[PDB]
């Protein structure tokens, strides 16, 4: 599989490449600890490190374990943004806590957000994320 | 008066201006001797000299 | 070069022409009681959500496409 | 037939708060072609270029609201 | 190859997304509801209701052959 | 006249924006709220009607202003102090660059901290810092802290002044009317006081540490600048006329002093700057001249003049009642002295620009080819932005401030009368300029593309040599003896003369002018006059026009009175503004090309020790700058090989401005090509998509106005060709060498 | 000349009128709402298409609509 | 009180986030450098 | 005949062009209590003569911008002027206010023009209206 590319300790570029690595931080070893992290890679000809996205499981670090992550954390995101507009619709003026954004309650669901997926399928199952197409507003069509 | 700049011919609210470039008796004496503007010149006599 | 570069610019006149001739359509030809309930009134019926759906995979190719590009430059 | 105080949908296929609910603040006496008026929580588009706001009610008749109470 | 790809879908996905909002607005819209009985091509409708600048289906038109170019380029 | 403790000081109101404007202060309904917010913060003459609340506000401002100036000053001593190289460049002016900026080395991108010299690793200052504080006679990092301190001090004097002046104790309105005496105080005061102080600086202090750096003693060995004023036999030691003391200066004998106030002319030949001892006493001179100018008017004791009565008594044959009625103008209306101050000021920077480079005062400025593009570049685009703001306030003060009851038969009404007189014959000029420069450009082009190169316009064809102005360089050239004749040297080296050759560089030649100055020059007349004519227009009829006869009633910033009339949209005095911006920026990025690719040709290069130069370009601006493809291929494409081939060096950031310039213009032209009903359709569709997940705002989101979208579109075109041609320039003139 | 039309949703606020600067509209009494008046248009002839009065109109989708037709002196606007 | 609520003011919160968010950032990147994957 | 003195001024290039003598010009009358300086509407400030003011102006909008600032910037509001167009056979058909009565007041004996007795969205669809040579909002 993938013979195109190379193992990045058989890629002689690599190699020549990695025994120059620049460090990156004050840590003198910088340069080692990549190219040391760099190796189990696939390479190119060129010698730099290329990632795979098709799914394999040896490449969960290329693509699965930070869209994973991702998708993780940007659910929180909207979760927390989605539960706060939906408190702050009931008051007097929805659109002053949306430009002069109350404190607490924010704080309240920004520890709030680490149980995100059971509240989404809850919210799913319950009828409380999707609207009817009567419900909303609509262009004249 | 003084003024050199005035209404063109008496009228403030034509949109020209009587000025020394404009309206001064060389320049109506000068224009108006042009072969485009001289009178009593057949058009062929103008066109002719222009 | 000369073929290739000539004719995906052809096709992209006719391509824009194709959909500004579709919106004359929709501007003088359309028979809504006549085109009632078939597919293109239907398309009129969830215009939203075919737009706005492809506002979405617009900037989610855009945005991933150029923060590639960026961090590689 | 309605009051001052229900909610009411949108009907006139053309309005900008078609879909949107409204409020009835009153209906006024018969003889008048849209006789109620209808407040909303979301203003409209009216205005010059840069205006910041809009106008939020509205003159409808009875058939174009629906009523949702 | 695979970058300039994705570029080309996000080039052919505005393109597109452009020239459908186009034809499916050619008739009309929540901010100009009658915009079939102005035509295909027509300026605007005014600074009035906000500014209505580049509103007909035609505009989109125009909008979108820079985006093509963009794309074919 | 003061008032007592007119606004309270509360921090309630600071939690409600929108409290200035009272449509604002409702509350959000759409997003057009948030950007009326910012855009409605400064407009102090909409906010409130009275006169005197809105001079109140303004110098509170001006001295919040001053704040942020200092703040910014302060920081630059101390990143000259502790964060910089001054030590080290001191004692070795031509081994190492000025650097004042250390980077820290986080995610690679320490490359960026370059080797500058001595052991240094940081960006490499071009401003001109170090060679203003060498001509200061700075000498040391504790001093810099010192001026950092004192900086940092003035800033929170200064944002108390504001805060006294406008909570606590607060001026009347006839105290701002009294111009009269604020030209006084600002003539013999600010300007003539405090040249008269700087002289006194230069002669006590920064003439001795930089005659002795250019004599050769080591930094260190200058002891410190206060032990000169602790022993005047220093000055005696070096300077011999400091021996009579006082008495020449109040005895008419003022030739005692010829030995530190001089009329030398030229530059220093150690250093390339400007004569210490010929710009002190430029400064005395300027100081005597100022003093004896501000006092004019009469003030409080019945001496002097009133502008008043000097505006009245001009008046002419052909200008009615002449100069009547522009003393109220220019003290009832904010905008009229704001317009015209910008303008002043703007082409006082752009004076500046040009004097700078010809005539540097600076000592190893010259030679920092790197730093008088830099300073010659900032200077002109300052400049060229302050001119735009005059034409700006100019439409604003005819919208809002002028009255025509007030003004009958002056300079001003008669200018509304032939208006169109005016804007046709620029109109006619600018057709004119275009032509007979450009088109002579497109000739060049076209002749030599056809094979026909004597047939050209240049100096080996068809010449075009600007013969006024090389006998006004001839003139200065035989200035100093005959028409100047206590003058040593003529006043700068580009005018006629010899090359100053300091170090292995160059920094003032003769800077000859040819076919191709004649070209570029009536290029920069041809784009000042365009950019004059849409400004000069948007004054002129930001009240009516035969299209609009009642614009003044629409005021100044409206996108347009709508698609009748054939069409309407850019009829206000602000797009006329956004026109003229446009402008004045192909203007001037015109005039620092032909500047950076003349300066590269004709003047800056390398001395060899016999006697000869051998230029950066290598002199191709005689024969490639008549073309555009010259300019094209010689100029652009072939000194933009520094700043793309940066990459994996310290100057990539330069490389990444010049990728990043050339995102945000083309950003711009999706704000300049379109227009904002599309985008409303389209925040319909995306507001439908929300209110299927019930994630719709409670502020509901609009498309940006007409002006906005044209603001953001010619704030990011100018942006993105400005950091372009910054990154482009710095990139080239920092691998010059 | 430009189509100046005036639909019965009009309330008779005369802000059209207000806002024009041809002197196209006035208002006329009228039945349909509570104000008993509606805006007409008669000279539309000197109507430059500003569209002022759209703009000054309150009704949710105007009561009054320009339509730009033929193109005239006195539609384009022109002084000369 | 009014400080709070200025503060509370969108512009004080997306920045005072930004700089939490990037400071969070800056410094795993200061101590853990060079991650292209999971090693 | 139309009657008034000239408003004094010095004369401006905004003023009448050909078109006046030949297509049509504007006239507009008024009656001042005072001798007062108003705004030109083709640039600059005139002067208005104390009872009837005749004033030629090129378009009717610049005529009725003139009569907005009549009736809106001055404090005894000048609510009489009267706007006419002037052909160059020297016919001079009266214009505003048509009726007497400023057109923002109602008035009886106005008849109703531009007025629909359908919605806005009630219009007819383009497509029933093909080659009839008239727009859906003619119909
Ligand atoms: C280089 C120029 C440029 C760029 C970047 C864009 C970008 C965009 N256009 Mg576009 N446009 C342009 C030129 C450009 N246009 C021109 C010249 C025209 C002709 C007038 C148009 C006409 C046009 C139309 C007609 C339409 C678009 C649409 C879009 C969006 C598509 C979404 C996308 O691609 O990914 C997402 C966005 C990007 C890749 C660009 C923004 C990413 C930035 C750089 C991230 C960083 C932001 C930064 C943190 C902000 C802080 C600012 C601070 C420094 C002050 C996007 C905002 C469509 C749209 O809205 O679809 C949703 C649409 O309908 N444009
Ligand atoms: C207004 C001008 C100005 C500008 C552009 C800068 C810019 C900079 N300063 Mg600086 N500084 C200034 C004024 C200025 N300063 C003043 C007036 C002082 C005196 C109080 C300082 C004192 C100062 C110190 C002590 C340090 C910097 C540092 C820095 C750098 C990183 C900023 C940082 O730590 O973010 C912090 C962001 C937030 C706190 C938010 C950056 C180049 C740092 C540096 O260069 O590292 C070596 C550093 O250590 N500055
Ligand atoms: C802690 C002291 C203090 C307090 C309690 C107030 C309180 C007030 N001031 Mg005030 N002011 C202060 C200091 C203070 N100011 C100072 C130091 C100055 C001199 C610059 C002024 C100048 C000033 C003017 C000219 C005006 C006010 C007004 C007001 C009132 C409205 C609130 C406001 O401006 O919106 C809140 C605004 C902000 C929070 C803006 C913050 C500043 C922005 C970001 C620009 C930054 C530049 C800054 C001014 C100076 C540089 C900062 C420095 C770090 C370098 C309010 C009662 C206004 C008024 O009367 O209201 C009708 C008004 O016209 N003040
Ligand atoms: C604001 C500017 C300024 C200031 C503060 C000073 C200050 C001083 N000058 Mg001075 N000076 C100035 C401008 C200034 N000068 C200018 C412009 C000239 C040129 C005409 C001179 C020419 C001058 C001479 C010739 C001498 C001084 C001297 C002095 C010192 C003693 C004078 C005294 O106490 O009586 C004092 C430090 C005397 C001294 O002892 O020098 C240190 C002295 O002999 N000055
Ligand atoms: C002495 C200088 C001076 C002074 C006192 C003023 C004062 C004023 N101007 Mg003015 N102006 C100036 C220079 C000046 N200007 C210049 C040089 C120009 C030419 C560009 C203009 C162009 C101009 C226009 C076109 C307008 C004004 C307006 C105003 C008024 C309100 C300002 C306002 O809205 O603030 C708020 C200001 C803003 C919201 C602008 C902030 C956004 C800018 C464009 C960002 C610039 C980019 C930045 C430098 C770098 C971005 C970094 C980023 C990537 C992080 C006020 C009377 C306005 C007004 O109401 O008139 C009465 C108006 O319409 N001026
Ligand atoms: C490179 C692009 C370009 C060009 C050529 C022009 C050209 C012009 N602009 Mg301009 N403009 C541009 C971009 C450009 N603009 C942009 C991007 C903006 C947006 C902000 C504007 C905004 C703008 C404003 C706001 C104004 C102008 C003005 C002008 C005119 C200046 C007068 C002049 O030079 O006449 C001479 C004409 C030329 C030099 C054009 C080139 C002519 C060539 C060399 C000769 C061709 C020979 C022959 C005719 C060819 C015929 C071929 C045959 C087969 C028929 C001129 C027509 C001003 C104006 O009208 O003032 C009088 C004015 O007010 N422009
Ligand atoms: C028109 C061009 C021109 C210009 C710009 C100058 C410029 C200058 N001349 Mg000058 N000069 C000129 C023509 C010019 N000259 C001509 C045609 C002659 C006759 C041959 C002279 C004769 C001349 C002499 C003799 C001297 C100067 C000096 C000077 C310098 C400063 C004094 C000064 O002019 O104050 C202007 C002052 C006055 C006009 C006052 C005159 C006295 C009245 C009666 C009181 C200055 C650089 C002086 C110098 O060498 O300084 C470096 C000096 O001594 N000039
Ligand atoms: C580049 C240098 C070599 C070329 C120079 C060419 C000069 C061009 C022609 C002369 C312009 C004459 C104007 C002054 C003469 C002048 O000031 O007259 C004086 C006259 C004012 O006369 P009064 O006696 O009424 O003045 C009393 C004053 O105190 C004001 O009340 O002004 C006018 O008549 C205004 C009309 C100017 C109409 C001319 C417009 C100028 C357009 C040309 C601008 C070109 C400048 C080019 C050089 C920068
Ligand atoms: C849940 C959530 C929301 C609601 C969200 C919605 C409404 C989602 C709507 C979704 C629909 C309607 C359809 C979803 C289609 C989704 C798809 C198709 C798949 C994307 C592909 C996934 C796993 C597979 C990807 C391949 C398969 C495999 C994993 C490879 O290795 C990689 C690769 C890329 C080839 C928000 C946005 C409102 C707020 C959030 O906080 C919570
Ligand atoms: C791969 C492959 C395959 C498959 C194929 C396919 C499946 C294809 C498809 C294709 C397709 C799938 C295509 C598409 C296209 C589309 C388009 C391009 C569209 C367009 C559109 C338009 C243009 C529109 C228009 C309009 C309008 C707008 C309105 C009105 C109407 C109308 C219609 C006119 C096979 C098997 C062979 C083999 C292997 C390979
Ligand atoms: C433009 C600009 C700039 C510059 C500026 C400058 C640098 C200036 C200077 C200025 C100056 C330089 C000034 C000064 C002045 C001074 C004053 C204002 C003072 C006064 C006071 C007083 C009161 C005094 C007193 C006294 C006496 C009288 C006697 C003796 C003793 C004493 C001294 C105490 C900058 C770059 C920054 C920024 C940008 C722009
Ligand atoms: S600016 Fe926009 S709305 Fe105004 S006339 Fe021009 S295109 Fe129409
Ligand atoms: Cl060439």
């Amino acid at each position: 599989d993938f013979a195109n590319l190379t193992p990045c300790s058989e890629n002689p570029a690599y190699l020549a490449k990695s025994k120059n690595f620049l460090n990156t931080t004050n840590d003198p070893n910088s340069g080692k600890i990549r190219a040391e992290r760099y190796a189990s890679a696939l390479c190119g000809p060129e010698g730099y490190p290329h990632l795979i996205v098709d799914g394999r499981f040896t490449h969960a670090g290329d693509f699965l374990i930070p869209s994973i992550l991702f998708l993780y954390i940007a659910g929180w995101i909207g979760w927390v943004g989605r539960s706060y507009l939906i408190e702050i619709r009931e008051s007097k003026n929805p659109e002053m806590q949306e430009v002069v954004i109350n404190v607490p309650l924010a704080i309240k669901k920004m520890l709030g957000g680490f149980l995100w997926p059971l509240a989404a399928v809850g919210e799913y199952t319950s009828g409380k994320l999707v609207m009817k197409d009567s419900e909303i507003p609509t262009s004249p069509r | 008066s003084n003024q050199v700049v005035q209404a063109y011919n008496g009228d403030p609210f034509v949109g020209h201006l009587s000025t020394p470039i404009s309206d001064s008796a060389f320049t109506r004496t000068f224009i108006g001797n042009l072969p485009a503007y001289r009178k009593g010149l057949s058009p062929i006599l103008r066109g002719l000299e222009v | 070069a000369a073929l290739y570069t000539h004719h995906q610019y052809i096709a992209g006149f006719l391509m824009v022409g194709a959909f500004a001739h579709g919106a004359i359509f929709f501007v003088r030809d359309y028979d809504p009681v006549a085109n009632k309930d078939n597919v293109l009134a239907r398309m009129l019926e969830h215009k939203e959500a075919l737009i706005s759906h492809l506002s979405w995979v617009s900037l989610f190719l855009g945005f991933h496409t150029l923060g590639l590009y960026v961090h590689n430059d | 037939a309605l009051n001052r105080g229900d909610k009411v949908r949108i009907k006139r296929t053309e309005s900008y708060w078609y879909g949107d609910v409204g409020t009835v603040a009153s209906v006024e006496k018969s003889g008048i072609l849209y006789p109620v008026i209808v407040r909303f929580d979301r203003v409209n588009y009216n205005g010059f270029s840069g205006s910041a706001s809009g106008v939020n009610t509205n003159n409808f008749a009875e058939n174009e609201l629906e009523l949702v109470q | 190859d695979f970058l300039v790809h994705h570029a080309i879908a996000l080039g052919l996905h505005t393109t597109a997304l452009i020239l459908i909002k186009g034809a499916l607005d050619a008739r009309g819209s929540k901010l100009m509801p009658d915009k079939k009985d102005f035509g295909y091509s027509f300026p605007c409708d005014g600074p009035g209701r906000g500014g209505t600048c580049d509103i007909s289906a035609w505009d989109a038109f125009y909008l979108a052959m820079f985006w093509m170019l963009n794309t074919l380029g | 006249s003061v008032d007592n403790n007119p606004v309270p000081t509360s921090f309630e109101k600071w939690g409600k924006p929108g409290h200035f404007d009272r449509t604002l202060a409702r509350g959000p309904k759409t997003t057009t709220w948030i950007w009326n917010l910012h855009a409605n913060a400064h407009d102090f003459d909409s906010q409130t009607s009275d006169l005197e609340d809105v001079s109140r506000k303004i110098f509170s401002a001006h001295f919040g202003h001053l704040a942020v100036v200092f703040v910014w000053l302060s920081g630059m001593y101390f990143h000259g102090a502790k964060f910089s190289n001054y030590e080290g460049w001191l004692a070795d002016p031509t081994h190492i660059k000025p650097s004042a900026q250390v980077v820290w080395p986080i995610v690679g991108q320490g490359i960026l901290n370059g080797d500058v010299g001595g052991g240094f690793h940081g960006i490499q200052i071009t401003s001109g810092l170090f060679y203003l504080w060498r001509a200061s006679g700075f000498t040391d990092s504790y001093q810099l802290y010192c001026t950092a301190i004192g900086g940092l001090v003035m800033a929170a004097l200064m944002l108390f002044a504001g805060w006294f002046h406008y909570h606590v104790k607060a001026p009347k309105l006839e105290w701002f009317q009294n111009v009269e005496s604020m030209m006084n105080h600002h003539l013999a005061g600010l300007l003539g006081l405090g040249s008269l102080g700087w002289a006194g600086h230069q002669i006590h202090v920064s003439m001795p540490i930089n005659k002795l750096l250019d004599a050769g003693v080591a930094p260190k060995d200058i002891p410190l600048p206060h032990e000169f004023i602790l022993e005047p036999s220093k000055m005696a030691e070096l300077y011999p006329s400091f021996a009579q003391g006082l008495t020449p200066f109040f005895t008419l004998n003022w030739g005692v002093y010829s030995d530190f106030l001089t009329f030398k002319g030229g530059l220093n030949p150690v250093t390339g700057g400007l004569w210490l001892s010929d710009t002190a006493h430029h400064h005395l001179a300027i100081a005597v001249l100022f003093i004896i100018a501000g006092h004019m008017y009469r003030t409080n004791w019945g001496i002097g003049h009133s502008m008043k009565e000097i505006l009245e008594a001009h008046k002419g044959p052909f200008t009615g009642e002449g100069h009547k009625g522009l003393y109220e103008i220019l003290t009832t209306s904010w905008h009229a002295q704001l317009a015209i101050n910008l303008a002043l000021l703007g082409s006082l920077t752009i004076i500046v620009a040009q004097h700078m480079y010809a005539m540097p005062p600076y000592p190893y400025q010259a030679i920092d080819y790197a730093t008088q593009l830099s300073l010659f570049t900032h200077h002109m685009w300052i400049g060229g932005f302050l001119i735009v703001g005059a034409g700006a306030h100019g439409a604003i003060f005819m919208v809002r401030d002028y009255d025509p009851a007030k003004n009958v038969n002056n300079l001003l009404d008669r200018m509304l009368r032939h208006r169109d007189a005016i804007i046709s014959h620029l109109n006619w000029v600018c057709i004119f300029l275009g032509f007979h420069s450009f088109g002579l450009y497109i000739h060049n082009d076209t002749m030599r593309a056809l094979g026909r190169p004597q047939d050209m316009f240049s100096d080996t064809a068809i010449q075009l040599q600007p013969i006024f102005a090389q006998w006004v360089q001839h003139l200065h050239t035989l200035a100093p003896g005959a028409t100047a004749p206590n003058a040593l040297a003529t006043a700068s080296y580009a005018f006629g003369g010899e090359t100053i050759a300091v170090a292995g560089k160059v920094a003032m030649m003769p800077i000859t002018l040819g076919t191709a100055d004649f070209m570029v020059h009536h290029i920069h007349a041809f784009t000042i006059h365009v950019t004059a004519l849409i400004l000069l227009k948007g004054v002129l009829y930001a009240r009516s026009s035969r299209l609009v006869p009642d614009k003044a009633n629409l005021g100044f910033r409206f996108p347009c009175d709508g698609p009748g009339r054939g069409g309407t949209c850019q009829v206000s005095g602000w797009d006329h503004v956004f026109l003229g911006l446009f402008w004045m920026y192909n203007s001037l990025s015109i005039v620092i090309f032909h500047f950076s690719w003349k300066m590269q040709s004709d003047v800056w290069g390398t001395v060899s020790p016999d006697g000869s130069v051998t230029h950066v370009t290598l002199g191709n601006f005689a024969q490639s700058a008549i073309t555009i493809n010259g300019w094209l291929r010689d100029f652009l494409w072939a000194q933009a090989a520094n700043v793309i081939n940066s990459y994996g060096s310290a100057l990539s950031a330069y490389g990444i401005m010049f990728l990043a310039g050339h995102f945000v213009f083309a950003f711009s032209l999706m704000f300049l090509f379109s227009g904002r009903g599309y985008w409303q359709e389209l925040i319909e569709s995306i507001v439908w998509a929300h209110n299927k997940l019930n994630v719709a705002p409670a502020i509901q989101p609009r498309a940006l106005s007409i002006i906005q979208g044209r603001a953001v579109g010619v704030a990011h075109y100018l942006l993105g060709g400005i950091v372009t041609t910054w990154a482009f320039f710095l990139a080239r003139s920092l691998s010059i060498g | 000349s430009h189509s100046v039309k005036i639909y019965d949703t009009c309330i008779g606020c005369t802000q059209c009128v207000r806002a024009c600067p041809l002197d196209v509209l006035e208002m006329v009494p009228w039945d349909g709402c509570k104000a008993a008046q509606i805006a007409s248009s008669p000279r539309t002839e000197d109507c430059v298409g500003c569209k002022r009065c759209e703009t000054a109109c309150p009704t949710d989708f105007l009561s009054i609509r320009v339509y730009l037709g033929a193109e005239t002196t006195r539609s384009m606007g022109l002084a000369y | 009180d009014g400080l709070k609520s200025f503060l509370s003011t969108a512009p004080v919160m997306i920045m005072a986030l930004l700089t939490f968010t990037a400071g969070i950032l800056i410094e795993f990147n200061r101590f853990y450098p060079d991650l292209l994957f999971h090693p | 005949e139309l009657s008034g003195q000239p408003p004094k001024f010095g004369g401006s290039t905004g003023g009448l062009l050909s078109k006046a003598n030949r297509e049509e010009k504007y006239a507009i009358t008024w009656t001042s209590a005072s001798e007062q300086v108003f705004e030109m509407p083709t640039g600059g400030a005139a002067i208005m003569n104390e009872g009837e003011n005749l004033l030629y102006l090129a378009r009717k909008e610049q005529c009725l911008a003139l009569g907005t600032q009549l009736r809106t910037k001055f404090k005894p509001k000048i609510q009489d002027y009267k706007i006419y167009r002037v052909y160059p056979s020297g016919e001079v058909q009266y214009l505003h206010p048509a009726d007497g009565v400023f057109p923002e007041k109602v008035n009886e004996g106005r008849e109703a023009q531009g007025t629909k007795t359908r919605r806005i969205g009630q219009n007819p669809e383009p497509v029933t209206i093909k080659f009839s040579g008239k727009a859906p909002y003619e119909v």
